This record gives structure tokens, sequence and C-alpha cells, in this order.
RNA sequence: AAUCCCCCGUGCCCAUAGCGGCGUGGAACCACCCGUUCCCAUUCCGAACACGGAAGUGAAACGCGCCAGCGCCGAUGGUACUGGGCGGGCGACCGCCUGGGAGAGUAGGUCGGUGCGGGGGA
RNA sequence: GCGGUCGCCUCCUAAAAGGUAACGGAGGCGCCCAAAGGUCCCCUCAGGCGGGACGGAAAUCCGCCGGAGAGCGCAAGGGUAGAAGGGGGCCUGACUGCGAGGCCUGCAAGCCGAGCAGGGGCGAAAGCCGGGCCUAGUGAACCGGUGGUCCCGUGUGGAAGG
RNA sequence: GCGCUGACUGGGGCCUGUAGAGCACUGAUAGGGCUAGGGGGCCCACCAGCCUACCAAACCCUGUCAAACUCCGAAGGGUCC
RNA sequence: GGUGGGGUUCCCGAGCGGCCAAAGGGAGCAGACUGUAAAUCUGCCCGAAGGUUCGAAUCCUUCCCCCACCACCA
RNA sequence: CGCGGGGUGGAGCAGCCCGGUAGCUCGUCGGGCUCAUAACCCGAAGGUCGUCGGUUCAAAUCCGGCCCCCGCAACCA
RNA sequence: UUCGGAUUGGGGUCUGCAACCCGACCCCAUGAAGCCGGAAUCGCUAGUAAUCGCGGAUCAGCCAUGCCGCGGUGAAUACG
């Protein structure tokens, strides 16, 4: 017999809407283990490191090299 | 170990965990109450 | 320095196998001291009393005779 | 306390024969005396507490600064020694209070070791500070004999702004610190 | 018998053949080499029963340089089969060997001295193979 | 050594106030002077400026500063601005930073 | 006002801005620096943090330059691989078409650029 | 049959969204912390080399170099010093009443959540605070216990029992 | 019932870590040099102590490997307009 | 969850309202006897807080554990 | 292959649960008594815990592998 | 420890052809174990035991604390 046997379940990560899509006011943007995509304008970060829209908008992707990736919602919906 | 406090009177509160035996004290800690506002809180039974 | 629990560091006089030592500077004013070097005891303007480099030396002397 | 027979000493002697042996171009340049930090590793005190605070009680005596107390860093098992227990004491001192410890030093303390042929001139560190261990702490002056229940020495680091090791030579050199050649 | 000491894991996934390629490939430490024309799992008895083949005909003399090597976990069922219910049992060690790629390689040795190693060599390999000289084509680097 | 504590300490409590995105009242304090912006980030931009430099005054810093505070007050209350947060940078709020602060009331507010 | 150059802030690009070596700056700014009365401070130390200063030095720090030893960036050609279409081999695997096309490596490149506001020069 | 296994977390398998199987490869959980929690203020590692009494491969001390390989209570992963790490001070938001809008998803669950109200905490303020860097530390309903409260009380008032 | 929103296709953004490849991390790993530790062969037994045609840290040249390695990273795939 | 017993010097163990270093036993130490080993013999040495009285190891409240027992488990 | 138990001074056994200081009997060694030996008496020495990794501050002790050992199993076919 | 004098450093005296191995002695320095000894075991019944010194023999000198003698002071206890 084998000891090994096991897996837990998959916990759907990763990111939820993509660049230029609109989003609402609390709408989450990405799932994600650690900080890896970090809240930018108008985004906010939950206790499981995860972001959603502070205001309805649109989303945008910014690539600030050592300061990493950044989600911003751009307002004005 | 699980856990319950108790305040003054009117009894009703909220409910807690203490996983050791620190404190053994006493174990009474500032709360809010849902009639009158922020009591003492003490701990029973 | 924190207020309170320091030494007070008050201006001293030590004394020795010399005269005194003026500069001083620490706690407990008028010390005492077995012996200072640098008033020149003690192998500082080395005066290397009692000594001897008579290992090889004696047995080649008072052998040298006899 | 600004006189401190040392401290001119440094400046009126030690100062000049200083630029005239390696000729600095800079008043700034030439080699200053920073920090004299003084430490015990006391470990041989280790769940009696007791025994620390009385040697703390010591340093202040001889140094006017009550000393820091150090804890340990990791738990290392082979003697003792869990993590954050008090290892020993270590004061910093500078500034005057060095100026005036480092006196007391070289014309009490040091006389005042059995032996002491001189102080090794291996112990610059190459980047130009020099380190000395002490056997007991009754070479000090402010230390009466009666008072010991147990002798314990300590560490004294001495950090120079001199950039190499031949310069900070000089510099305690002339100071008067008694080498051993 | 070569095998790696303190492996990571025991037991790894079989994964294909394809594709020759990856250096080795170009002759860097000898006079001569024998490259792989056909991709295999070479066996560490194999490559022992080349390595032996050719110091043999050295008369223990000469270079050999080897250059691939078993860290390729190989496993088995015991006879005993049915699948399941594990997977089970390391035998031995493969090294992987697509081809172009240089095993062995020897130096310090006369060329029909060499050539007539290789080629027994190549005898105990599964694989097909071509023995090789060197150039400027294996460059300097 | 990498990064000091200074600008350690400087990022960590500007970052911060970055955050919150209100308009931005950035302080530097020198040995001799101190001086103090009013900053627009996402734009880039400075819009009020106040310091004991451009106001050639002296006596007793901590004086000086409460001053180039309300000065900033009056300059920048005249453009609209209200409502700002209020930088510290690498200081500890205190002293002369304290008192540009505290004189930097009437407009420019809630510090 | 503008254009320029130098400094001080403060952003942006996020190493082509970095390490190292050399050189250079104190009028002004900035630093170190002068003190520790006062505010406020250091599990000890005005080191730091803080205040009052202004004699000195640009030694440290920083700013500006220069050098390609390092670091970093890096083609073009060519391959690998491959979306779609076809073949071949007992097999492991291979090949052709059409479109896409790396990685390493070679040539090289770089000792930053730039925005807003100050102070100073013209 | 015997043996193993049965829910939960991490990684790979998994074919660069998600998801994905086997008696495929490996590991972990059924706790824990009144500080290991909130906040404000500071602080920055491991390691290497040189120096230094008892001190040794490593107790504590000093110098330089070290961009994170350390730490984050425990498995792994992701994350992370521009802190989530270490220290200190005041503190109990390990609040009550709610909850736009979404992640997920057969159902039922699981999850994140701005914002308003009450009364607070820390902070000069901006602000943060509805436990803990995060992802395991769990159990529908039914039946019953205990505390409270307004609700019903079999003609009526009580009481029994809900 | 709604009624142009559909599959598929064009363009544009965003997302990803596989094929390939790489060795910067985690490990594995061939040849050489230089070197701690050491087997030792031994010079002493006091610190000493020369040599390695054995192990083998680090380090440098050369050369590779990996589902649970990645400094890199296609084609494609997903999603919104 | 309930009931009943407890808790004493190193172990056990009796423990009483007029103090009980607190019976006794064995353990340990030092003596006596000794083929060995002993047996015999002599000396040495109040769970907790609070509370009632003049006095608490004794009576009560409380708290902590032990032993015992009965009962229940959605 | 399967499952359960084990491996520790010269022998035979504790200790492993529950991490931190390895114990018991015999044996061995030095002495005593005897004319002498044995019995008996007074002293002493001796093990790194099968082995290799791992966990932790610390491993005989907890985890994994390999190695020997003892027991049980292998049925319908 | 002003107990005790083992070890060891240095300095010398004497016998002797000669004191390295291996002499005795003097002086200065050094001061160790040892705080009354496990199981066991020895002597002694009186001027004995204990204790204290002195002499001879051999012999150049001496490792003699041995041996053979001398006197000095001088116990205890034998129920059986
Ligand atoms: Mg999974
Ligand atoms: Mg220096
Ligand atoms: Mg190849
Ligand atoms: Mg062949
Ligand atoms: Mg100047
Ligand atoms: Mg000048
Ligand atoms: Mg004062
Ligand atoms: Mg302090
Ligand atoms: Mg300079
Ligand atoms: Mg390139
Ligand atoms: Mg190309
Ligand atoms: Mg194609
Ligand atoms: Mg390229
Ligand atoms: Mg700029
Ligand atoms: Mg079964
Ligand atoms: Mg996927
Ligand atoms: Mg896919
Ligand atoms: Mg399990
Ligand atoms: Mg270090
Ligand atoms: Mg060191
Ligand atoms: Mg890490
Ligand atoms: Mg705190
Ligand atoms: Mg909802
Ligand atoms: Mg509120
Ligand atoms: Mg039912
Ligand atoms: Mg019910
Ligand atoms: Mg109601
Ligand atoms: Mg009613
Ligand atoms: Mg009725
Ligand atoms: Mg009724
Ligand atoms: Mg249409
Ligand atoms: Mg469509
Ligand atoms: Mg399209
Ligand atoms: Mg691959
Ligand atoms: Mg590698
Ligand atoms: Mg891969
Ligand atoms: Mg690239
Ligand atoms: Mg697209
Ligand atoms: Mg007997
Ligand atoms: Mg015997
Ligand atoms: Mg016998
Ligand atoms: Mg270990
Ligand atoms: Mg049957
Ligand atoms: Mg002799
Ligand atoms: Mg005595
Ligand atoms: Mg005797
Ligand atoms: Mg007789
Ligand atoms: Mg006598
Ligand atoms: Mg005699």
């Amino acid at each position: 017999s084998t000891r090994n046997g096991r897996d837990s379940q998959a916990k759907r990560l990763g990111v939820k809407r993509y660049e230029g899509q609109v989003v609402r006011a609390g709408n989450i943007l990405v799932r994600q283990r650690g900080t890896r995509f970090k809240p930018g304008k108008n985004v906010g970060m939950g206790r499981d490191f995860t972001l959603f829209a502070l205001v309805d908008g649109v989303v945008e992707f910014q690539d600030r090299g050592r300061l990493g990736r950044y989600v911003h919602v751009r307002p004005l919906a | 170990l699980l856990l319950e406090c108790t305040e003054c009177k009117r009894r009703n509160y909220a409910t807690e965990k203490n996983k050791r035996n620190t404190p053994n004290k006493l174990e009474l800690r500032k709360y809010c109450p849902w009639c009158r506002k922020h009591t003492v809180h003490r701990e029973v039974k | 320095m924190k207020e309170g629990i320091h030494p007070k560091l008050v201006p001293a006089r030590i004394i020795c196998g010399c005269g005194n030592v003026i500069e001083t500077y620490s706690t407990k004013p008028e010390i005492y001291v077995e012996v200072c070097s640098k008033c020149h005891p003690f192998y500082t303007g080395q005066q290397r009393f009692v000594d001897t480099e008579g290992r090889v030396e004696r047995f080649q002397r008072r052998y040298g005779d006899s | 306390p600004l006189d401190v027979a040392l401290k001119r000493k440094y400046y009126e002697e030690v100062r000049p024969e200083l630029i005239r042996r390696f000729g600095y171009q800079n008043v700034w340049e030439v080699p200053r005396l920073e920090k004299v930090v003084i430490n015990q590793g006391l470990g041989e005190a280790k769940e009696d507490a007791r025994i620390l605070e009385k040697a703390a009680q010591e340093l202040a005596l001889i140094t006017g600064q009550k000393p820091a107390v150090t804890r340990a860093k990791k738990s290392i098992s082979n003697f003792k020694l869990r993590k954050g227990m008090p290892i020993g004491l270590r004061v910093t001192l500078r500034r005057d209070r060095m100026w005036i410890f480092l006196e007391k030093l070289l014309n009490v303390a040091l006389p005042r070791i059995r032996d002491f042929r001189g102080l090794n001139p291996n112990s610059f560190d190459g980047r130009g500070n020099y380190n000395l261990g002490l056997r007991e702490q009754l070479i000090f002056p402010e230390i009466t004999y009666d008072m010991v229940d147990a002798l314990r020495g300590m560490d004294i680091a001495v950090v120079t702004t001199a950039e190499t090791d031949e310069e900070a030579r000089a510099l305690l050199e002339l100071l008067g610190f008694p080498f051993r050649k | 018998m070569l095998m790696p000491r303190r492996m990571k894991y025991r037991k790894q996934q079989r994964g294909r053949l394809k594709g020759a390629t990856k250096g080795g490939d170009y002759v860097a430490f000898g006079d001569y080499g024998l490259v792989a024309l056909e991709p295999a799992w070479i066996t560490a008895q194999q490559i022992e029963a080349a390595r032996v083949a050719m110091v043999r005909h050295f008369r223990r003399g000469g270079k050999i340089f080897i250059r691939i090597f078993p860290d390729k976990p190989y496993t088995k069922k015991p006879l005993e089969v049915r699948m399941g219910k594990g997977k089970g049992n390391v035998e031995g060690y493969v090294a992987v060997v697509k081809p172009g790629r240089v095993m062995f390689e020897v130096a310090g040795v006369t060329e029909e001295q060499a050539m007539e190693a290789l080629r027994i060599a190549g005898h105990k390999l599964p694989i097909k193979t071509k023995i090789v000289r060197r150039d400027a084509y294996d460059e300097a680097q | 050594a990498r990064l000091t504590a200074y600008e350690r300490r400087k990022f960590r409590v500007r970052n911060r106030i970055k955050r919150t995105g209100r308009l931005r009242l950035s302080v530097f304090r020198s040995l001799k002077h101190i001086y103090a912006q009013i900053i627009d980030d996402e734009k880039g931009v400075t819009l009020v400026s106040a310091s004991s430099l451009a106001l050639k005054l002296k006596g007793n810093k901590t004086e000086v500063a409460r001053q180039v505070g309300r000065a900033l007050a009056e300059k920048a209350l005249a453009l609209g601005i209200k409502q700002v947060a209020f930088d510290r940078g690498p200081y500890k709020y205190h002293g002369r930073v304290k008192a540009l602060a505290e004189g930097a009331r009437e407009g420019g507010l809630e510090f």
C-alpha cells in the first residue's frame, strides 16, 4: 500500500477582472495568495490579500518594477 | 477552555476563547454591552 | 544622561608610590592606589629591578676560575 | 568636567605629532577617538539575576554610566542558554566620559595588572580599532576588594576614525598605551 | 555503478524522450568521443559495462571521461504484478541520452587505439552511435 | 550598509500618507532652515511653497518655523486649498516641525 | 518673467541609473560641526532622536564629473519550440507546409533620464 | 477477502486562465497566542571576515562587507525589511446593529468586503482598529442543557410548558 | 417571451509560467586547479609537522541534470471592449 | 454533570477544640550485637485563601486536585 | 511482498509513551577472608543506544529511509 | 592554619679518583596529599603498652625511617 493519497481543494485563485473591464464598488479584482498584486488607486485589499474595487470605474494594471504590480480602478465609470 | 463573559446585571453580553491557564485570574476585560455602553465585563461559569 | 540612578563622577584625588594624579574625575573621590606605573615605577621607564640574565651566565663565571 | 588631562593631551601633543608623521591634508582627516565600548559576557550568571545586578553596579562605579543588559540572541543548548536570558552587561561611553575613563585606565588600571609586560599589538582589527580583554575588575581604583563576591573580567573595544591600522596604533601609542612593542 | 548520493526525491515520473538536444554534444575534454545517434534511457549498469570495456583496452592506461550520469531513478513492480496498489521500488538509475550527445570521450591514447576502444564501448550500448574526433567546430570557449 | 534608517522611516511615514490620497504638506527641516511644500501626487506637481530661506528671517528656529507655518496657510488657503495631510517625513512630530505644523493652522487644517 | 547653469525639495522611469577607482564642490544651499541650558531623548551612550547655535571643514555624508574590472541592459542573423495543415517510423520518435518564434550566445550598449517647485547665478 | 484508505491544508501530476483522474509522487491539520491581539513611535536580517578574558563551531562585545538566502508559533506554498520581522507606550475593534457589491458554487455551504449608526481605542493629524502575513485547526439537522428577554400561556389570573 | 446579443472571425488591451531553454535559487553532477577539514604514512608525543595517484567544505576554470529547481520564457489559451 | 470521601514532616498512616514538630509504622543517619545477610535493641528528625472564638492540624464558607460512585450523551 | 513487535555496556533485560542527566542482575577489574578455591564482604571500570538522513534549542527517546530479528498472515483457486 | 613537610627551582658544604644515572647534608624559595582512614587486621597483662631521646655494630660517605641495645617519663584492663 501507499502512504500518499491526499491533496487539498482547488482554491480557484487569480485575477477576476482584467484591464479595462467595467467594475463596480466592491467587485473583487484579484484573488491571490501573497501580495503579488498590490492595491492601486481605488483598490482595497482584504485580510486574505484580496483586492476589490473601492469605486465603480475601470480596471488598469501597472508594472512598477521593484515596486511591483499594481491594480487601479480608474473612476468615472 | 470555552469562555463565557457576564458583566453586571441584565446578563446578555458576548462570549470568548481561552486556551490557557493564563490568566488563571478573574479574567476581566473592557467591552460593549447591547443595552448600556462599554462596561467592565467579567468572566463566569 | 538619564536623571537618577547614575553615579556622581566628581573631581577626585588619587595617590600612589608617587605624588598625586590631579586629573582623576571619577566617582568616589580621594582614592588610594597600589602602584601607578606612568610615574615610572613598574616597567615603564623600566628599572628592570632584581634582573638576572644569569641562567647560562652563572656556570660560565664562578666555574671560570674556581 | 571638560578639562580631563588626556583629552587636552590629545590636542596639544598628539594631534600635532600625528600630522607631522602621516602628513594629513585636512583638519578632520587626522584620527579622532570615538567610543570606548566596555562589555562583560556574564553568562556565568544565567538563572541568577542577583549575580548580574551586582556586576552592573560595579561598572557604573568605574565608568560613571549604568550599563545595558545584553540578552541571548539564540538558544544554544550545549552550555545552558535558552533565548532571551540575560547574558551580560554592555556600556557605551564617549565624549569626556570615555576620556576620563581611558585616563584612569592608562595611569592606574594597567599598572595594577599582575605581570603586564604591556599591551599586545596585534589586536588592531585591521580597519584600525583596537580591542583588549581584562581578567579581574579590581585593577580599577574604584574597586575596594572587600566588595568583590567573585572576580569577573571584561572586553574593551576602542574605536578610531583612523582608516588604517598603523595610524590607529600611532594615536594610541602617543596617547600612552603601553604596547609590548 | 554510478548513482547519485543524497537524492532529493526517489521516484520521479517517466517523462518523454523527445527532442535530441541540450548540451554535452561538442567534445570538451578529450581527443575522441562517442556520440548518441538515437534517444534512450541508459543504465548505470550499462555505463560501467562501457567504462570497463575501454579501460581494459588501454590496459588500465589512457584517460576516459564518461560525461553522462544516471540521476534518473528507475522503478519496477515486484513480479507478482497487479496494477496498483502503489508505484514502488526503484531498481537502477538511468541517464537520459538524446541524439548528438557525447558520452565517454577518451584522451591520451593513439587514434586507432581509442577508435577501437570506442567501438567496443559502443556495442555495450542500447542505441546506435558515431565515433568523433575534435574540431574547429568544437570551438575554443 | 544598504538603505539607512533615515530613508526607511522616511518611506514608512510617507507611504502611509500617500495612501489616504490627500494633498501632501511635505516638510524639510535643515540645520539652519525649514521649508515646506504642498504637493499633488498623480499630477506630480507642487502647489504652494514656504520657507525660512525665501522669507529671509532668523531668530530661534522653532519660532521661525511657526512663522513659515502661518506663511503657508496664507499663501495656500488663497488657492482654495483646505484639508491636507501633514508629512513630517523623517522628523519626529516635535519641536520645529511640530511648530510649523501647529502654526500651519488657520487654513490647511486638522493638525 | 523666458532660456541656460549650480544647488535644495520633492515625484516619475525602476540597474543603461549599480559596485568599485579617480577627480571635484563650501560663496550659497547641504552636511558634518559648536554646545546640552531649555523642549525632547537614548532597555547604557545627545551615537541616534531633540533643542540653542555658527567658530571651523568639505575629512565623513551628499551633489557633480570622469573610467567599462565587475554588475545591469542587449540586437541582427540562426536555431529550439509551436497555433493551423500534411506526411513518415514496429517503436522511442522524425520530417514537410503555412503563420508565430524564443532561451543562451555574438555584435554591441551603459558610470542614467526626467517632472513640478524652491534658492542662487546670467 | 486480507491490507490500506475515507474530512481538512500545502506542493507536484495539471498540458503558462479556471477546473481536471488513478490503491500516481511527497508532506501536513483536529491546535495555538491576553499577547503571538489594536494602535503610535522607533529598530532591521542571516551569513562571512578581522578584533576581544573566562567563550569553545557557534552566550555577549567592536569593525567592516552582506537586498534578503533571516524572521514571520506549526506543513508547504505564495508573500514580505519602502515589513508581514524585532522593541517599546497607551490600550481590548478577539465591539454592538447592519451591509452596497462580489469571489466561489448543483444545493447547502465556504469567502472578501467598502460604507452608515451606536459607543469606543491608539494617534498631533491624515488615519487605522469588527483578532492573528495568508491559505488547514472542522461537523447540517434533530433531541436536550444553561443564561437572558420582551413573546404565547387551552374559560380567567397565575403557573406548567414552549 | 426578448429580440442581435450566438458559435466562429478581425483589432485592441489585460492575465499566465507550460513547450523550448537556462543554472541566478533548491538539489544532483563530470574533469581540472587551488585549498579548510580530514583517512592517515607518520615525524613528536609540547604547540609542532612536511606530502597527497583517498575522501571532500567552500572558491575559480571547464562540462551537464531535474514533475514537486527557474535568471528566462514562445506558439497558444482565457477574459473585457 | 451529580453524590460521597479525601488532601498531614520523604512514603503510609491515624488526626483531637485547650498546645499537641503533631500517634504510630517504615525509610534515612549514628550507636550496640555481627561468618554473610537480617532480626532484635538504643538515640536523631497540617492542599489553599478567608473567616468564628482567648486558643484552629479540629468548625463553616470558598478554591484546587485525588480517590469513589451513580447517571447521561443530540 | 503484507501486517504487528524489536535492535541499548561482555550476557540477559529496563529506560523510548511523556525530548534535557542511560538503570538492573550477572559477568569483568582491584582489594578483603581462607593453607587454598568457591561461596561471601569492601571498592571500581565499562555502553553512544543497528545504521543513514530529518525535526528541534537539545534526539536512546519524535519522524523517514535502509539493515538485520521475532511473531502473525498468504483464503475462494 | 605558625598544622603537615611531599614535590620542585636556585645556592652551597663534605667524603671520594669520581656523586649524570644513584649519595648524605646546609641555606633560600616552593609548599602537595593529608581533617584521623572500607571490608578487614596487628601488638601488648607493668616499669608492659604508649611516648621521648641516646649509643654502638657495618662504614670513605650513605639512601638507617632498618637492626641490635640504653635509659627517660609511664597508662588501661582482665567478669569470665
Ligand atoms: Mg491543490
Ligand atoms: Mg576605524
Ligand atoms: Mg544532445
Ligand atoms: Mg551500439
Ligand atoms: Mg561653509
Ligand atoms: Mg572657506
Ligand atoms: Mg539638562
Ligand atoms: Mg537610552
Ligand atoms: Mg569628500
Ligand atoms: Mg541576450
Ligand atoms: Mg531572432
Ligand atoms: Mg508549425
Ligand atoms: Mg535574445
Ligand atoms: Mg529630479
Ligand atoms: Mg480491511
Ligand atoms: Mg492550470
Ligand atoms: Mg491549460
Ligand atoms: Mg496523514
Ligand atoms: Mg554577524
Ligand atoms: Mg569573530
Ligand atoms: Mg524566507
Ligand atoms: Mg504593542
Ligand atoms: Mg451579498
Ligand atoms: Mg465611529
Ligand atoms: Mg433523526
Ligand atoms: Mg430546543
Ligand atoms: Mg425587539
Ligand atoms: Mg401574558
Ligand atoms: Mg385550564
Ligand atoms: Mg389560563
Ligand atoms: Mg449582429
Ligand atoms: Mg462574442
Ligand atoms: Mg478576437
Ligand atoms: Mg523541460
Ligand atoms: Mg544550479
Ligand atoms: Mg519545469
Ligand atoms: Mg530576456
Ligand atoms: Mg486576446
Ligand atoms: Mg561484617
Ligand atoms: Mg574478586
Ligand atoms: Mg576467593
Ligand atoms: Mg540531531
Ligand atoms: Mg471460505
Ligand atoms: Mg645517580
Ligand atoms: Mg583542623
Ligand atoms: Mg591507618
Ligand atoms: Mg603473658
Ligand atoms: Mg610524636
Ligand atoms: Mg638512632
